[PDB]
C-alpha cells in the first residue's frame, strides 16, 4: 500500500548544440542566434535620408561637373557612392581628396552661396569642349575660369569677410598648363602664384608646367584646395595668374551625416542599420555582414554564428 | 487559478517586452505562451497574445 | 549541471511534458499521472527572458567614422587605420565569444539549480511519509489517491495527518 | 539565488538582527531568543571584501596621450584620433557593465550558498534529534533549553545525551 | 516539550538596487558607487607641477612672445593652457602646429641655451610694432630677424654641431613678406630660400608673398619650422633671403609631461588625477567626468553610475 | 566553495589518494581500505580539460602590422600610433586578467560540486541503513564486509537485504530494558 | 557491529597559488601557465621564409647600393634589418621613408623588370665616389644619373604604358647640388624640374641648391620618390633638370609579407611565431616577450604570469 | 570572546585595507563593524575603530 512521486523535466526529440565554458559542443531544448548573418540585398529610404549619387561622385557635385548638376543645394544623411561614377569635365586631382571627402560628407550639404566677388581685369566664365554644358563648352559650375582681359593679367586682390554666425567653405583651384605657350597665352605672366589666407592660415599654390597623360583630350590639370573661413575672419585671394576663382561658399554644418560606398539598390522600406550588403535588421547584438556600417547597427564580429541558450539541457528518453 | 497566473504574468512580461523594443525576447515569451495555452480554456490569453503579437514587427 | 540534478539522479527527460518545463509523475491506487509546475517553470523563464533582454539591449549607435577599405596603396596612414579596424574587430569578437559561453554555462547551471530547488521543496513536504529512492522518485508509504497528490504538487500537504500510517508501514 | 535559501525556502530576512548577517531564532520552554553566527558572516565578509580589493585595484596611470577635443575640421587623421577614442571609450564600458553585472550576481549567489550552508552544517549537527520543518526552522523533539541552544548554536552539541528522548518522542 | 530553532538573515528597511546578469533591478542591503561622476571644479598643483599659462600658449611661450617673457627656462609636469589666451606679437602659423606643441608639451622643458651664431655681413635683431617691446619695436625673444647689411644680402652658411649627450631642439622661421618692394627692400633677392639640414634630413623653405588679412597692422607672416639635432650630427643652415634665424636650442627631454587645455582654478590640494574640469579622486575604477585625463586615473565609462552589491538579497 | 565539501564539511584531502581525486575510505570487521571512484574523477578531468582546451584554442595570426617602436621624435602620428598600441595592450591585459580569475573560480566551484555530488549519491544509495556523521563519512548500522563495500563503490549496493538488522541496530532507545535487539527466534 | 564509509579528496603536498574572483592567492592542486615569458633568443628559419639584411636596410636594397646587390630579384615572408646596417653610397633621404618601407615590405619582393627607356639628348650612367662599385666609382643599380649631353639639357618628355595585369612601382630621384656652379656644369640649367605623373596623379619636384654636412665626401643630395602605375594607366617624366631616372619596375605584390627589426641570430628550427627577442611558440594564448609579433602569436599582454587552475583546492 | 575575536579580526582586515591604499572596502568594513559593536558593553573596540578611521585618506 502507498504510491510512488517522480520529479522530472520536459525533453525535446530536436535539440540544439551550443558552447559553454566547458564544454565546445553540448544540446540544450532551444537556442537563438546572436549574429546577423544577412541582409535583404536593398537599402532602406527611412528612417535616414539617402541620396543616391547615380552617376556621380560626392567630390563632382561639389565642384559642379556637369552631369552632376541635379544634386545642387542638395541635403543627406547617407550619401551614396556608386561604382559606376564617372568625371566627364576638365581633368582635375585633389591633393588630401579623402580629407575634402570626409568634411563635406559630414557636413551634409552642398548648400552653395552665391557672392559677387570683383574680378577688375580679367575675362570670367571660361569653359573647355571637354566640360560641355549642353551643346558648347563648360565648367564647373561653382568655379570661375579667369583668363586674360586684353594682354594683361593684373596683380588680383580680394577679400571676402564672414559676417554670419556659421563657418564657410571656400572651394578654389590652380590651372597647370601643358606649355608654356599656353601660359602666356591665357594668363601673360611666365609663372603664377596663387595665395589664399586667412588670419591664421595661408595657403600658396605655385602652377607646374608640362604634359600630363591625356585625359578626355586634355594634358593639363586643375588642383583643387579648400579653405574654411570662420565667422569674424576674412578671405584673401592674391593671385597673379592660373586662378581658378571661386564663385561662393558652401555653409557647413554639423551632425549625423556620413558616406558609403555601396552597389546595392535603394528601397522604400524602414531600417536602422544600413551596410554596402544592404539594410540589416537591428534586433541581433551582433552581425557578421560588414565591418561598414551607419546608424543603429549590431556590432560586427568574425563568428558567423554564436548561439545563446533560451532551454534547459536536453536529455531525451 | 494558477494556470491563468502564469499566463497572465507571461502576457505582462511581453507586454513589457514590445514597450521596450526588445523583440527576440517578445519573440521567445510568445513561443511559450503559444506552447503553453490550454486550448479551449483561455480563449482570452490567447487573443490578447495575438494582439500583443501584432505589436512586433 | 554543478548541482546534479538535470543529467544527473533524474535518468532523463520526458518529452510527454508539454505545459511546463519541470513536473511531477505519481503512480498511486487510481493509476498514473503527470502535471506541470508552474513555479520552477516561471522562475527559469524569468531569469533566462531578463538575461536575453539584457543581451539584446540596443546600445550602439555610430554614424560618420573612418574609411575600412582602400583602392592605392598609401602606406603609414593606411596601415595604422586598418590595424585600428582590426584591434577593435578582435576585441568585439572575443567579448561576443566569452559571453554566449559564460551565459550558456549559467543557463544550464540555474536550469539544473531550480529542478533540484523543486526536489528539495517536496521532499520537505512529505517529511517522514516517504523515502528517497535515488531516482528523483518518492516513496510514499501511505495511502495517497489523487486528492492527496494535488495536495502535494500545491504545497497543501498535511503530513502528520498520514504520519501514523506512513510510519507503520516504513518500519 | 541558486541555492533557494535566501529568497527560497527562508520567507524573509530578520529587521531585528543588527549584530550579524546570519543567526538563530530559538523558542523553547525558557522563552525566545536570537543570537548571531559569527563564522558564516565572516565568510560572507570576507568574499566581498576580497570581490571588492579586487575591483577597486587602482592599475590606471597615463600621462602624454593624444588629443580629444578640437577647434577645426581637418578630417582623415582627426576621423582616426576621434574613432580610436570612441572605440577605447565603448569597450571600457562594455567592460565595466558586464563586470558589476557578473560581480552582482555572484555576490547574491555567494550570500545565499552561505545561509544553506549554516542550515546544512546545523541540520547535521542535530543528526535524528530534529526535523526539517520546511521553512529554515528545526523542530526539536526534547527538551532544550538555554544552554543546550547555547551548545547547538557553538558547535558542541552532543546528539547522543538526546537520542533516547527524541527517538521516543519522534516515532509515536 | 520540545523546542523550534529557526535559522534566518538579516534584513534592513532601504535596500538598494543593482543591475545582475538575470535581474535588470534587484534590491540588496547595501551597495557602493564605482563610477565616480563629480569634481571640486578645482586643479590641485600636487603632486603634480602645474604651470599655467594665464594669457600664453605653450608655442607663444617657446617663441618668445612679449607677455610670456616670465615663461623662459620653466619645467612643468602638466601644462594649463587657458582660453583667454591671446597672441601679441608678429603674425605667425606653424605648419604641423599640433606636431610642435605635443613634442614640446612632452619634452617638459623651455630650457633655452644661447649658442653663438656668426652672421657675417647681415644686419641683426630687427624687430616690427606688431611685436611692442617696451618703448620700441620688437621681436620673439628666441628669434632673430636678419636683415640686409648696406645692400647686399650674402648666401649665409653656418654650420652648429652638437657636441653633447642630448638632443637639441632649434626653431627657426620664413618671412613671408606682403609686397615685392618689401621684399626687395629687406633681403634684396626678388625670391628667398631657406634650407636647414642634418645628415640625413633636409628640410627647404621658399617664401611666397602676397597680402594676408590685417593682424596688429601687418599683412606679412613668418612660417616657424623645427629641426631636432643628435648627439654627433650637425645643423646647416643656408638662406639666401627672408631668414628668421635661430639664437640656440631648446634641450630635450622625456618623461611624464604633458599638456591640458582647461578653465579650472589651481588650488593647493593633493589629487594624482587631473581633467579639464578639475581634478577627481582615484579611489573608484571608474569615472565619467572627461576623456581628458591626467595621472593615475579611473578609466572613463560612458555610464553615470554603476552600483556594486556589497551585501545579500534585500528581503523584508 | 559554494557547496561547503572541499574545506567545508571534509575537514582535509588525502595526500594517499594517489589514483583518483575523489574516493572512499572505509573501516569495518576486515579492517582498513581506501579506493579512488573513476565517474567523479573522470568528470572534474573531462570539464576541466573542455575548458583548457577552449582557453588555449589557437585564434589569432596576424602578419603585416604598425610600428611601434621609433627612434626620432615625430609628434602626432606617432602619438596616435603609440595610443592605439597602448589601448590595444592594456584592454588584452584586462580580458587576461578577468578570463583566469574567473575559469579559477568555476574550477573551484565545479570541485567543490562533485565532490558533494558524490556524498549525495553515496547517501541515497544507503538509504535508512546509515547516518551522515556530518563530517563526510556515514555510520553504517549493519555488517558490512569487503564485498559490501565494494557494492556500494559500484552502484550495486542493495539496501533491503540489510535493512531489517540496520533498523535493529539504528533505533533502539539504551536507556530502557529490553530496548536494543531482538531476541527472539 | 557496524562500519564507517567516508568521502574524501585527494590533496597534494606543495600545491600552487592563484588568483581567482574573490580571492588574490590560494592554493590549488595543479595550475598552467598561460603567459609565456621566456624566449630562446634564436629566429627559426622555418616555415617562414626570413630574409637577414646583415648590413642592408630595405631602402639601400631596393635602390641598389652595392653592398647590398646580393639582394636583388629576392622574396622573403619577413626582411629582418639589423642595427648594424649602413649606407655607403649617394648621400639620400626618403620623404615618407616610412611608408616606401612599409609598402615594400608589404609587397614582400624586389623583383625588377628592365625596361627600355629612351632619353635622347643626355649622358647616363653617371657615377660618384661615394657609391663605389669596387675599385671605381657606381652609383645606385635601379637609378640613372643623367646629366649634359655635349651643352644641352633638353626637356626630357618620356612615356611608359602599363599594358600589364599588375601594379608598376617606379623609384625615381632628384638631385640636389651644393653650388650653383656643379648646377650649371651638370644640367645646364640655373634651375632643375622634375614631374612624374599618371592620369590621375602627379608629383612635381623643384631642385634645392645649398651646402650640407660633408656625407662619404659630398656635400649634395638625393631625394628619392615612387610612384605607383596601374594597370592601363601611363606613368609620363617630364624633366627639365637634375632628375635621378628609373631603370625600369618592381612588381608590386599582396601577401603576408612585412618586416621586423631584430638582433636575433637565425636557427635551424620551426616556430611560428617570431619576436624581436626571438622565436616563441604559440602554446599559450598570451605572451610577455614582445609587443612586435609575426605570425600565429600569442596576445601580448602587461602581465609575466597568470596561473590556470587545473585542479581543486588544496587542503593539506 | 567570540563576538570579541569576530570583531578583532574586522579591525585587522580594516588595518590591512589602510595598509594597502584601498579605501572603498576600509570604508565597508568600518561601516560593517560601527553596526556590529554591541551598543552598551564595549568601548575598547570603539575606540580602536576610532583610531583606525582617523589614519584613513
Ligand atoms: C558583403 O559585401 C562584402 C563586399 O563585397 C563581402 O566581402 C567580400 O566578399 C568577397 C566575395 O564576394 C571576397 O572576395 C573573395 O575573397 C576570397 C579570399 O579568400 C577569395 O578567395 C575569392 O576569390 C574572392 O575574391 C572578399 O574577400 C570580401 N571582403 C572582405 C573584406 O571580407 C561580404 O562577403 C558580403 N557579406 C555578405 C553577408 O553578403
Ligand atoms: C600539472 O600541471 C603541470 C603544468 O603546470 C604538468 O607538468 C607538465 O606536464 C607536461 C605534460 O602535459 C609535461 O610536458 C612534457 O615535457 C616533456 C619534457 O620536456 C616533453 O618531452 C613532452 O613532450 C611534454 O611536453 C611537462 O614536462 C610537465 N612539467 C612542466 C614543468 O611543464 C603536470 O603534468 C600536471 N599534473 C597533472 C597530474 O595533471
Ligand atoms: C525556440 O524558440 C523559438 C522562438 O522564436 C521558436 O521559434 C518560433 O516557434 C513558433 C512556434 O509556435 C513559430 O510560430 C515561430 O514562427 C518561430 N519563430 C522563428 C523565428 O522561427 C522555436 O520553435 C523554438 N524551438 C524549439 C525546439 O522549441
Ligand atoms: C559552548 O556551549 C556550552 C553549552 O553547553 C558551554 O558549556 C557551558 O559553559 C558555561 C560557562 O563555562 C557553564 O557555566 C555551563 O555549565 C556549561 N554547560 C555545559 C552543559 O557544559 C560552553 O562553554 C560553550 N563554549 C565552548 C567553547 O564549548
Ligand atoms: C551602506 O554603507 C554606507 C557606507 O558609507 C553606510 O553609510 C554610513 O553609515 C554609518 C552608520 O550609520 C555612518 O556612521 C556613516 O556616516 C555613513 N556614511 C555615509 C552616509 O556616507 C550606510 O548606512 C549603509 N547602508 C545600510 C543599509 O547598511
Ligand atoms: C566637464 O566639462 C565639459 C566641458 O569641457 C562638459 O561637457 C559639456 O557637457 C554639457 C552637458 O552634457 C554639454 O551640453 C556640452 O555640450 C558639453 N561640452 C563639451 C565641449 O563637451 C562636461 O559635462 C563636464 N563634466 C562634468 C562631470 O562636469
Ligand atoms: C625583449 O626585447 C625588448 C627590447 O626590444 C626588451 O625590452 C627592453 O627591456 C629592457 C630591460 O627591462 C628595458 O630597459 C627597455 O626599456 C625595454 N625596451 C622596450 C622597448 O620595451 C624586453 O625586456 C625583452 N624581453 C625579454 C623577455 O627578453
Ligand atoms: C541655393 O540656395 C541659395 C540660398 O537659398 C540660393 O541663393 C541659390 O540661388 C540656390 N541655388 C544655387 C545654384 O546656388
Ligand atoms: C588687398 O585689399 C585689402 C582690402 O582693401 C587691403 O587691405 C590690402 O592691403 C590689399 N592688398 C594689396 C593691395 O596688396
Ligand atoms: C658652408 O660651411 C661648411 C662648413 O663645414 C662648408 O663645408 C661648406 O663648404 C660651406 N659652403 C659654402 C657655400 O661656403
Ligand atoms: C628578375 O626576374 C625577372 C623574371 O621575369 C627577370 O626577367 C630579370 O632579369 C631578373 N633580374 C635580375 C637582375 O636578375
Ligand atoms: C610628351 O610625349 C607625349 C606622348 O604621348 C605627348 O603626348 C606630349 O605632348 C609630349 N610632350 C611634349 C612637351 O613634347
Amino acid at each position: 500500500p502507498g504510491a510512488t512521486l517522480c520529479l522530472g523535466h520536459h525533453a525535446v526529440p530536436n535539440g540544439t548544440l551550443v558552447k559553454t565554458i566547458t564544454d565546445d559542443q553540448i544540446e540544450v531544448t532551444n537556442a537563438t542566434e546572436l549574429v546577423q548573418s544577412s541582409s535583404t540585398g536593398k537599402i532602406c529610404n527611412n528612417p535616414h535620408r539617402i541620396l543616391d549619387g547615380i552617376d556621380c561622385t560626392l567630390i563632382d557635385a561639389l565642384l559642379g561637373d556637369p552631369h552632376c548638376d541635379v544634386f545642387q543645394n542638395e541635403t543627406w544623411d547617407l550619401f551614396v557612392e556608386r561604382s559606376k561614377a564617372f568625371s566627364n569635365c576638365y581633368p582635375y586631382d585633389v591633393p588630401d581628396y579623402a580629407s575634402l571627402r570626409s568634411l563635406v560628407a559630414s557636413s551634409g550639404t552642398l548648400e552653395f552661396i552665391t557672392e559677387g566677388f570683383t574680378w577688375t581685369g580679367v575675362t570670367q566664365n571660361g569653359g573647355s569642349n571637354a566640360c560641355k554644358r549642353g551643346p558648347g563648352s563648360g565648367f564647373f559650375s561653382r568655379l570661375n575660369w579667369l583668363t586674360k582681359s586684353g594682354s594683361t593679367y593684373p596683380v588680383l586682390n580680394v577679400t571676402m569677410p564672414n559676417n554670419d554666425n556659421f563657418d564657410k567653405l571656400y572651394i578654389w583651384g590652380v590651372h597647370h598648363p601643358s606649355t608654356n605657350q599656353e601660359q602666356t597665352s591665357l594668363y601673360v605672366q611666365a609663372s603664377g602664384r596663387v595665395t589664399v589666407s586667412t588670419r591664421r592660415s595661408q595657403q600658396t599654390i605655385i602652377p607646374n608646367i608640362g604634359s600630363r597623360p591625356w585625359v578626355r583630350g586634355l594634358s593639363s590639370r586643375i588642383s583643387i584646395y579648400w579653405t574654411i573661413v570662420k565667422p569674424g575672419d576674412v578671405l584673401v585671394i592674391n593671385s597673379n595668374g592660373n586662378l581658378i576663382a571661386p564663385r561662393g561658399y558652401f555653409k557647413m554644418r554639423t551632425g549625423k551625416s556620413s558616406i558609403m560606398r555601396s552597389d546595392a539598390p535603394i528601397d522604400t522600406c524602414i531600417s536602422e542599420c544600413i551596410t554596402p550588403n544592404g539594410s540589416i535588421p537591428n534586433d541581433k547584438p551582433f552581425q557578421n555582414v560588414n565591418k561598414i556600417t551607419y546608424g543603429a547597427c549590431p556590432k560586427y564580429v568574425k563568428q558567423n554564428t554564436l548561439k545563446l541558450a533560451t532551454g534547459m539541457r536536453n536529455v531525451p528518453e | 487559478s494558477q494556470h491563468e497566473k502564469f499566463l497572465e504574468w507571461m502576457l505582462r512580461k511581453i507586454e513589457e517586452a514590445i514597450k521596450r523594443g526588445n523583440k527576440i525576447s517578445a519573440e521567445f515569451l510568445i513561443n511559450l505562451a503559444k506552447n503553453f495555452i490550454h486550448v479551449l480554456g483561455d480563449d482570452e490569453i490567447r487573443r490578447r497574445l495575438e494582439r500583443l503579437e501584432r505589436q512586433l514587427h | 549541471g554543478l548541482f546534479g540534478a538535470i543529467a544527473g539522479f533524474i535518468e532523463n527527460g520526458w518529452e510527454g511534458m508539454i505545459d511546463g518545463w519541470y513536473g511531477f509523475r505519481h503512480q498511486n491506487s487510481e493509476g498514473t499521472g503527470q502535471a506541470a509546475d508552474l513555479k520552477s517553470t516561471q522562475a527559469a523563464i524569468d531569469q533566462i527572458n531578463g538575461k536575453l533582454n539584457r543581451v539584446i539591449e540596443k546600445t550602439n549607435e555610430k554614424f560618420h567614422q573612418i574609411e575600412k577599405e582602400f583602392s592605392e596603396v598609401e602606406g603609414r596612414i593606411q596601415d595604422l587605420e586598418k590595424y585600428v579596424e582590426d584591434t577593435k574587430i578582435d576585441l568585439w569578437s572575443y567579448n561576443a565569444e566569452l559571453l554566449v559561453a559564460l551565459e550558456n554555462q549559467h543557463t544550464i547551471d540555474l536550469t539544473d539549480s531550480e529542478m533540484n530547488k523543486l526536489f528539495e521543496k517536496t521532499g520537505r513536504q512529505l517529511r517522514e511519509n516517504a523515502e528517497d529512492m535515488g531516482n528523483g522518485c518518492f516513496k510514499i508509504y501511505h495511502k495517497c489517491d489523487n486528492a492527496c497528490i494535488e495536495s502535494i504538487r500545491n504545497g497543501t500537504y498535511d503530513h502528520d495527518v498520514y504520519r501514523d500510517e506512513a510510519l507503520n508501514n516504513r518500519f
